[PDB]
């Protein structure tokens, strides 16, 4: 069940920087 | 970690203390990847040039942790070692090359909100996101300054093309290896720092949403110093030593 | 500057 965290993915919300890490995989 | 931010709660539940009992204090970062398996430097354990050599019996692995110092009651969960095993040929003489360990927790933790492990890379995971230009994100309570977090912090770096981090040091660079940090010129900072060692350096999956532990903290020249940047052991270059000793 | 952990955990 690795990786999914239980109050971000699990819920389907979002960290605050997250983003910026997408952003970079062009 | 030096220009960080804090960690917001529960954003990286993997995240794992290595605590000496005596004197009690952070020796290093390390990370959760199973209920009773723990990954860390191997430098955390054992490092001759400074008379480290420590004992299953010497530490305690602090889970579920958000403040450095408090003892967090009803989240935490802190375990006691039942075995350490370090890289069979991890270079501590010249450039800690294979610098890696896993530690078996005498008794498996109970997952939570604030207790979760993180996936290993297989190859197409890897083939995929550790390209230079990709950020990754480190988390650790060490040194703000190359200045004692009050609270998990985390900031998110750039990997960095192969002859950049060479050129950037005296020390010979192997495969197991990798470097992450900012160019002077992109003018952004951030970097591990004392204390930080041993902890993860993780990737988001854009495929299936999942976070991988690329690297581990493993050495640098100073902290947030202009033109060095960090070192990570390359996890999935030491992927069959840890099938390896968890299989048998 | 660590506050005091339960006995149980040494």
């Amino acid at each position: 069940d690795c990786g999914l965290r239980p109050l971000f993915e699990k819920k389907s919300l979002e960290d605050k920087t997250e983003r910026e890490l997408l952003e970079s995989y062009i | 970690i030096v220009e960080g931010s804090d960690a917001e709660i529960g954003m990286s539940p993997w995240q794992v203390m290595l605590f000496r009992k005596s004197p009690q204090e952070l020796l290093c970062g390390a990370s959760l990847i199973s209920d009773r398996w723990v990954l860390t430097a191997a430098h955390c354990l054992l490092y001759p040039p400074w008379d480290k050599n420590f004992t299953e019996n010497d530490l305690l692995v602090r889970i579920g942790k958000h403040s450095r110092t408090r003892y967090e009651r009803n989240i935490e969960k802190i375990s006691m070692l039942e075995k350490i095993y370090i890289h069979p040929r991890y270079n501590w003489r010249e450039n800690l090359d294979r610098d890696i360990a896993l530690m078996k927790l005498k008794k498996p933790v109970a997952f939570s909100d604030y207790i979760h492990p993180v996936c290993l890379p297989d190859r197409e995971t890897a083939a995929s996101l550790l390209q230079a230009g990709y950020k990754g994100r480190v988390t650790g309570w060490g040194n703000l300054k190359e200045g004692q977090p009050s609270v998990l912090q985390v900031v998110n770096l750039p990997i960095v093309e192969r002859p950049v981090c060479k050129d950037s040091t005296r020390i010979r660079i192997t495969d197991n290896m990798f470097c992450a940090g900012y160019k002077p010129d992109e003018g952004k900072r951030g970097d591990a720092c004392e204390g930080d060692s041993g902890g993860p350096f993780v990737m988001k999956s854009p495929f299936n949403n999942r976070w991988y532990q690329m690297g581990i903290v493993s050495w640098g020249e100073g902290c947030d110093r202009d033109g060095k940047y960090g070192f990570y052991t390359h996890v999935f270059r030491l992927k069959k030593w840890i099938q390896k000793v968890i299989d048998q | 500057d660590f506050e005091e952990i339960p006995g149980e955990y040494l």
